[PDB]
């Protein structure tokens, strides 16, 4: 007889840790890049020269 | 428990026993338990009394 880990399990808890959990990272990289255009409706024209004399 | 123990060295006897104490575990468990009081709009405009209320 000798109250074994499993004779005194009820006493025995678990801990937790954040050390390894994050969240998603913000990877994306165009809107930050290039230049941007606020739409005031779904469609804009862009005229351009196409060719000269 | 404890037991009654004689003094011999070599006899069953005149040895002390080993023992062994236990726990357990109980729990609580969070179980839900609800209702829905669907009515008409109109029903509850004509009544005499708040039937939200009630």
């Amino acid at each position: 007889a000798d109250t074994n880990r499993t004779d005194a399990a009820a006493l025995i808890q678990e801990a937790y840790s954040d050390v390894f959990l994050d969240s998603v990272s913000e990877t994306a990289k165009v809107i930050g890049t290039f230049p941007v255009y606020n739409m005031g409706t779904k469609t804009t024209n862009l005229p351009v020269l196409s060719t000269f004399p | 428990h404890a037991k009654w123990v004689g003094e011999s060295a070599t006899a069953p006897e005149g040895v002390k026993p080993t023992a062994k104490a236990t726990w357990a575990n109980k729990t609580l468990v969070a179980e839900e338990l609800a209702v829905i009081l669907p009515i008409h709009e109109n029903v509850l405009a004509d009544a005499t009394e708040d039937l939200l209320a009630e």
